[PDB]
Formats: C-alpha cells, sequence, structure tokens
RNA sequence: CAUCUCAGUAGGAGCGGGAAAAGAAAUCAAUUGAGAUGCCGUAAGUAACGGCGAGUGAAACCGGCACAGUUCAAACCGAA
RNA sequence: UUUACUGCAGCCUGUCGUUGGGUUGUGACGACCCUAACUCUGAGAAGAGGACCCCGAUAGGUGGGCAGUUUG
C-alpha cells in the first residue's frame, strides 16, 4: 500500500492538517430573527479575526445579545445596524436580496432563507444582485457565475471590508509562515515529482516527472485524484 | 367462523399493504423514526402474535420496540493481503439476522431480564422495527408462573446472545430436522461450523 | 359516518348500566367479537382511545355486517366502569337487554336513522 | 499459482454452568418398516465435492452408553 | 511500476424497495403540479427542498487507489 497523499492525511484529521480553532475570534453569522421580526443594534468596536485577516465588527443590538459580524467596507463605530425586509437598503444593513435594488452590491449572502450567510465572505469580495423574479433572483457571485437565489434571502449591503488583502506581494516565505500559522493548511508543501513511488502517484524515476499525465478523470478513485483534476483544458490562453 | 378477534388482528397482519394497517404503518413509522434504539412500549403492536409467542398480561414481562438498520453485516475492506476471494466484502452478508441483532440489543439495554421472542413489527427503506418480549426472572409473579418459572433456571440466563431463541435456532440451522441438519444439530460449534 | 349526538352516547352508558343491573353484558374485545360473531349482540359499545388500533378496528365490519348496532364511545375508562370494571374495556356487547331493552332499542333506531 | 487446501484453523467480540448445546418429527425409510436428543463403533476414505488436479468428505440402516416425557397460543368458560 | 494475469475498494449509471396524491402525451413509460412521508436549517414558531436525494440489494462500466501472483 503506498503511503497516502496528503488529502488522504488530512481528510484523516491529523493535528498537522487540524485548524487552530481557538484563535479565532467568533464564528461569522447574521443574527437569528423570527419571521416577521427585526432587530437595531450598533457597532461597538472593528476587531481583527485571524480566520479571514480582515476585520469584523462587534455590535451591540436591541435585546442585548452581543454578537460578531461580518465587516461590510465603510463600517464604523457607533452605526447603527438594521435587520428584517423592514430595514432601509443601506450599506451594512442586513435585508433579503428580494428588497435590494438591482446593480447594488451585497455580500454575506445566505444559500437560504434564514441560513447565517454562505457566500461573498473573503476581504473584499462582493456580489452583484442581477434580476427579480417572484419566486427567484439573480445574483453574479464573485467567481462568476449567475446564481439563483430565494428572494427572502438576507445579505448585507456593500464590499466586504478588508479589500486589497492579496495586492503585496508575499515577499519572504517568513510573511507567509506566519499567516500560515493561524491556518489549518500545511506549509511548505513538497512538490509531488521531489517524492519517492510509495508517496505520491508522480513520485520516482531517474529524473523529475509525472511518467503520466496529469489531468486525471473525474471518477478516479481516492488517493489518484491528483494533478489537473478533471479538466475542461489546460494551458495559458492561447 | 366464531373467530376469537386475536384471529381478526392475525387477519388485519397477514397482509398488511392491503388492510387497515397501511394507513397505521404511514401514521406509526413517523413516531417510530423519532424513538430511541430500544423504546419500551404499553402493549404489543401486534397482540396475538405476542400472545402466541408467550406474552402474558402479567407483571415481570416486558415488551420492547428495537430499531435495527437494514441491509447486512456491513464490513471493512481488508488492509492486508487476502487471497482474492477473502478480499471481498459488499456482497458478504453475515450470518447473524437482523431479528437475531435486534433481540440482542434488546438483551443488552435490558440487563436483568431475559429475551423470550420477537417479531417483525414494521419496516422501511433505512430500519426494521422488531418487537422483542423480555422477562423478569427474578420478579416474584414469574418464580411462581410454571410456564414461564423454567427461566428462572441458570442455563436460561443469556438466551439471546448464545443462540437460544427462535431467530436464533433458526439462525443455527435447526428448524427442521433430517437431511441438510447433519451439520447443524446438535450446535455449528460442535462440527467446526461447517453447517451453517 | 355521521357524528352521534353526545345524548344519545350518555343513553347508551346508561343502557350499559342497566343492563349490567339486570341482563347480560360481555365485555372485552374478545367477547364482544364472540357474541357479534354468535349473533347475540343486541348493543355493541366500542372505545375511541383504542391503542393499539388493531385491537377493535374489526368490530365495526363485523358487527355491521352481523345484523348488531354499534357505538363509539368516547374513551375506555368510563366503559370499563359503566361495565362494572376497575380497568378500561375497549368494548362492552349487551346481549340480554333485560329492563333496559327498549331503551336499547330505541338507541338502535335512532343509531341506524343517524347511521 | 489464483478455485481449492492450510481452515471455519490461528486470533477476536458477546454469553455462561458445573456442565453447556441438542432434544421429543411438518423425521428417516421403501414399495409393507422405524419411532426424541447427545456421545461411542461401523457404514468409510464409500456416496458427494474438486484447475474431476492436489485434496476435502458425510448421513441413514445397524451394534452400543443411557432411557422421559411434556408445557404454551387457540377453540369453549369469563376475573372463576 | 505498468496498455502483465486474476481480482477488491472508491466512483458512474439502469432496475427493485424506501415511495404518496392529481394532470395531461402514449401502450406500464416520460414530464408536470401538490404536501403528507423523507431531508436540511433553527431552541422552537417556522423556512427551504420533496417523493428527488441519501440508504439496502442487484446489473454493467471505469478502476495499480489497493491485494495476491506470474514473468519458464
Ligand atoms: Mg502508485
Ligand atoms: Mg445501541
Ligand atoms: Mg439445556
Ligand atoms: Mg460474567
Ligand atoms: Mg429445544
Ligand atoms: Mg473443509
Ligand atoms: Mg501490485
Ligand atoms: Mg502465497
Amino acid at each position: 500500500m503506498g503511503k497516502r497523499l496528503i488529502s488522504q492525511n488530512r481528510g484523516r484529521g491529523t493535528p498537522t492538517y487540524r485548524a487552530p480553532s481557538h484563535k479565532y475570534k467568533a464564528d461569522l453569522r447574521h443574527p437569528r430573527v423570527d419571521e416577521n421580526s427585526s432587530l437595531r443594534g450598533e457597532v461597538v468596536g472593528i476587531e481583527h479575526d485571524p480566520a479571514r485577516s480582515a476585520p469584523i465588527a462587534k455590535v451591540a443590538f436591541e435585546n442585548g445579545e452581543e454578537l460578531f459580524l461580518l465587516a461590510s467596507e465603510g463600517i464604523a463605530v457607533g452605526n447603527i445596524i438594521e435587520c428584517g425586509d423592514d430595514a432601509e437598503v443601506k450599506p451594512g444593513n442586513i435585508v433579503p436580496i428580494g428588497n435590494v435594488p438591482e446593480g447594488f452590491f451585497i455580500c454575506n449572502v445566505e444559500s437560504k432563507p434564514n441560513d447565517g450567510g454562505k457566500f461573498v465572505r473573503s476581504s473584499g469580495v462582493y456580489a452583484t444582485v442581477v434580476t427579480h423574479e417572484a419566486t427567484r433572483t439573480a445574483v453574479s457571485m464573485p467567481s462568476g457565475n449567475i446564481k439563483w437565489l430565494n428572494p427572502k434571502c438576507r445579505a448585507v449591503v456593500g464590499i466586504v471590508a478588508g479589500s486589497g488583502r492579496v495586492d503585496r506581494p508575499w515577499l519572504k516565505a517568513g510573511k507567509k509562515y506566519h499567516k500560515m500559522k493561524t491556518r489549518a493548511a500545511k506549509y511548505p508543501r513538497v512538490s509531488a515529482v521531489a517524492m519517492n513511488p510509495r508517496d505520491h502517484p508522480f513520485g520516482g524515476g531517474a529524473w523529475k516527472h509525472p511518467g503520466k499525465p496529469t489531468t486525471v478523470s473525474r471518477n478516479a478513485p481516492p488517493g489518484r485524484k491528483v494533478g489537473l483534476i478533471a479538466a475542461r483544458r489546460t494551458g495559458m490562453k492561447r | 367462523m366464531v373467530k376469537s378477534f386475536y384471529g381478526y388482528v392475525r387477519d388485519a397482519w397477514k397482509n398488511p399493504d392491503e388492510t387497515y394497517v397501511n394507513e397505521l404503518r404511514w401514521e406509526r413509522l413517523q413516531v417510530w423514526r423519532k424513538q430511541g434504539s430500544v423504546t419500551r412500549i404499553e402493549r404489543p403492536t401486534r397482540i396475538d402474535r405476542a400472545r402466541s409467542l408467550g406474552y402474558k398480561a402479567k407483571q415481570g414481562i416486558v415488551v420492547v420496540r428495537v430499531n435495527v438498520r437494514r441491509g447486512g453485516l456491513g464490513h471493512v475492506r481488508p488492509n492486508r493481503g487476502r487471497r482474492t476471494q477473502k478480499m471481498g466484502k459488499n456482497k458478504v452478508s453475515g450470518g447473524m439476522s437482523i431479528q437475531r441483532i435486534a433481540e440482542v440489543r434488546a438483551d443488552r439495554r435490558y440487563p436483568n431480564l431475559e429475551v423470550l421472542n420477537s417479531y417483525w413489527v414494521g419496516e422501511d427503506g433505512k430500519h426494521k422495527w422488531f418487537e422483542v418480549i423480555l422477562v423478569d426472572p427474578h420478579h416474584p409473579v414469574i418464580k411462581s408462573d410454571k410456564n414461564l418459572n423454567w427461566v428462572c433456571d441458570p442455563s436460561s440466563r443469556g438466551r439471546a446472545t448464545r443462540g437460544k431463541t427462535s431467530a436464533g435456532r433458526k439462525g443455527r440451522g435447526m428448524a427442521t430436522r433430517g437431511k441438510g441438519t447433519e451439520k447443524t444439530r446438535p450446535s455449528i460449534r460442535a462440527y467446526k461450523s461447517r453447517g451453517k | 359516518k355521521f357524528d352521534v349526538p353526545e345524548e344519545l352516547t350518555n343513553k347508551a352508558l346508561e343502557a350499559l348500566e342497566l343492563a349490567r343491573d339486570t341482563g347480560k353484558i360481555k365485555k372485552g374485545t374478545n367477547e364482544a367479537t364472540k357474541a357479534i360473531e354468535r349473533g347475540n349482540a343486541k348493543l355493541v359499545l366500542i372505545a375511541e382511545d383504542i391503542e393499539p388500533a388493531e385491537i377493535v378496528a374489526h368490530i365495526g365490519p363485523l358487527s355491521e355486517e352481523k345484523k348488531a348496532p354499534y357505538i363509539f364511545i368516547k374513551n375506555q375508562k368510563e366503559l370499563g366502569a359503566a361495565s362494572g370494571l376497575g380497568v378500561s374495556c375497549a368494548t362492552v356487547a349487551i346481549v340480554d337487554a333485560g329492563k333496559a331493552a327498549e331503551m336499547v332499542q330505541d338507541i338502535a333506531q335512532k343509531l341506524e336513522a343517524l347511521k
């Protein structure tokens, strides 16, 4: 049994591949609101979230539930946050996308109603509300897909704070090492051609090469699906 | 046909898909799925089946519903060298039937009783529910009961785990006699497990 | 089925009481089914709180095709008490009305009328 | 050497007593018989299985040790 | 190690079961609609999917991911 890949070790859940969950400030999600209910709240401070390398806003609501929130760009201290359908379409507000005008930017979008926010959460990403229909609504996601979402799926208006984070080159292996200390990722990573044949499909040989096509099928078993997984195409744009 | 009402219950449960038991099945499986693995009940779901199997309306007898997963003994692929006939395990269902599995789980949860019998009560895609009858061998009523006082003997403690119940004896190939039981009776272990 | 009037149910309960005082009554689903099959059921009272439902689910069509009128009582505690016992009784059968025969036959007439 | 054999062995999990399991035919026979079960001898390296290769492989009849037959569900009665 | 031999996991897909109700187009097949099982979310009100998916079994494929062997 040639040795299991790094993905199989990660899936097993060993301490090398586990996230340092105690380092993070708090799970980010929209506040729980009953149907046809609303709550107000004010920002008490902009903190730093190690899980995302972006700011998060500490919001104190009207029922006294101090809840960490994902910070859209421009949110400040002493700003009022509103939730519900009756909430005004304003930056930093949590509203359904069915009330948002088409062409606006939203983030922390919910896959389902009362979801807590799944899509559009990285530092600086945003979504565009494309079309409104009775049962649906189209949102142009940061990837580019025109995802169709429920009209009641909440989202905070504005782009996510911390835009431009990847503009700085890393410039040094220590800087990326210090980022990866607070991450779950393994750093540094050895190339598979440098491995022995027991460790990787691509390892071994008198000279560094895979010896087999790097585009692997989608029907490959675990421990074989490496390289270019199920590629539609390869190479730079000719 | 002056038939007891137990006969009418048995008639209703003979072909449960085309009786009133189908409506009760759709209304009952919702409650049954929410319950635990081993759930105690007031009265048996099929009273005639329990009475013919040995249930009596007296203290010291307990009836419990057990949920067991459907399918065979799910087994692990071996990680070491096998001779290609001992390497495949998807198409292998073990020698332990689901009725024996349910009886053993009922015996596990109820350590001070003994498993008397059990019977099929319902099923869906993922589960089979069995109602297992248990007896209290230290209650005084069962001690006085001459048709249940055999269970106080030392050889009766651990019936469902030594394969002595009716599903157990069926699983040990002792439902019949004569030809075919040359390697099962008196025990699977006696013939080096060649029978079964 | 049309829901029976509450006064008819009360009259059936008092008829069961008077039958217990004077005539013959078969209390229990087994004895009720035997009395229905044999052809003696002057009146059949059923409990609506049976669990499991298979205990008295056969009583309806059996009594209907055996020409014995049946009534549905709300639950079995007062059926058991009215039938002379301190426990439940999922059904009682009246086979000898005694001094309450006329009230039983009027109950049968009302049941067939609202049937 | 892969079916096979090694072998249901080695090992594992559960249960359990001075023994345990088995046990009173929906049996074995053959043209007509026997009459619970276990264990011993024999049937016999026979039937049967098998790259019909290597090997694996019974039971019944029969002769013995020992001898044991019964209790529920139900019909009918109805708290007896 | 592999386009050696024989297989086994994983994955893909038909059929049966789980699995219900009404509509059209055909002679049981395909699609459509519904909530009521079922699934997911929430502490729950409830919200979203929904007879699909998951799951049990079976049939075929892919399959050095893994196993046993051979390579006189
Ligand atoms: Mg390899
Ligand atoms: Mg358990
Ligand atoms: Mg014994
Ligand atoms: Mg012990
Ligand atoms: Mg026995
Ligand atoms: Mg052998
Ligand atoms: Mg190999
Ligand atoms: Mg070998």
